[PDB]
């Protein structure tokens, strides 16, 4: 059973899975203030 | 294994206007997959850009690698997105809002810049 450190390393992945997750093109507008034009 | 400000979209600054959609695939496609570029067109708004890559580590990758850029005459200045930066024009009232419901809706950090 996952040693304290082998513990934080899976906390690691799944925290980037959640900050590497697929974005909608909605949640993507929304990060953006007027002014700019999508290539 | 990488620092909380990291982010997949890029803020970019002193850009040259008249840089061209593919010279910016170019520059930051280098790094890998790009998920959208979007690029400042009013006055208060040219020469900056968001560039969006589709995985974190190659954004980490560009971010770490094209600071100081020499495109023309010119030293890229890039950024990772920070949306309480972003959302700096907005008057004291609207970007409270703003931010408010990003963070309800999607959880984003909503902090100015670290």
């Amino acid at each position: 059973s996952m040693t304290p450190e082998q513990l934080q390393a899976w906390r690691w992945e799944r925290e980037i899975d959640e900050r590497n997750r697929p974005l909608s093109d909605e949640e993507l507008d929304a990060m953006f203030p007027e002014g700019y034009k999508v290539l | 294994r990488l620092p909380p400000e990291v982010n997949r979209i890029l803020y970019i600054r002193n850009l040259p206007y008249k840089i061209t959609a593919e010279e910016m695939y170019d520059i930051f496609g280098k790094y890998g997959p790009i998920r959208q570029i979007r690029v400042g067109n009013t006055p208060e708004t040219r020469g900056t850009a968001y560039v969006v890559y589709e995985d974190i580590f190659d954004a980490k990758n560009a971010c770490d690698h094209l600071s100081g850029f020499n495109v023309c005459n010119r030293y890229l200045v890039v950024l990772y997105y920070n949306a309480n930066r972003a959302f700096q024009k907005m008057d004291t009232k609207k970007k409270e809002e703003q931010l408010k419901l990003l963070k309800e809706k999607y959880g984003i950090n909503t902090d100015p810049p670290k």
